[PDB]
């Protein structure tokens, strides 16, 4: 008796799932600014859920 | 005078006989990886043969 190799099933489709929301996250703006931040006082922006 | 003592002797006769995959172990049955590792040497037989 031999034991050739394993026995990995292969998969028979593929499912992606996500987050059911459709923002946008304000990002091009930012770098279009020509208002813009300080470095020893760089600023923070919490962008979430987009 | 004398006497009958029946004792019990224990003796381990075999330990469980486990086998471990040599690729599905290291390996989560990935497509690179898988090649990297035989890129290693004759390491999956080794481990699997002894
Ligand atoms: C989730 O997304 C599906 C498909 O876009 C939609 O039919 C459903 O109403 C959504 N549900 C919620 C809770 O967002
Ligand atoms: C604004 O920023 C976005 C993202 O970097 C860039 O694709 C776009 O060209 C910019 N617009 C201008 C006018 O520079
Ligand atoms: C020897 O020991 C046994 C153990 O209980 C006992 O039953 C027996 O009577 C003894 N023999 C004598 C001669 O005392």
């Amino acid at each position: 008796i031999y034991q050739t190799s394993n026995f990995r099933v292969q998969p028979t489709e593929s499912i992606v799932r996500f987050p059911n929301i459709t923002n946008l996250c304000p990002f091009g703006e930012v770098f279009n600014a020509t208002r813009f931040a300080s470095v020893y006082a760089w600023n923070r922006k919490r962008i979430s859920n987009c | 005078n004398f006497t009958i003592s029946v004792t019990t002797e224990i003796l381990p006769v075999s330990m469980t006989k486990t086998s471990v995959d040599c690729t599905m172990y290291i390996c989560g049955d990935s497509t690179e990886c898988s090649n990297l590792l035989l890129q290693y040497g004759s390491f999956c037989t080794q481990l699997n043969r002894a």
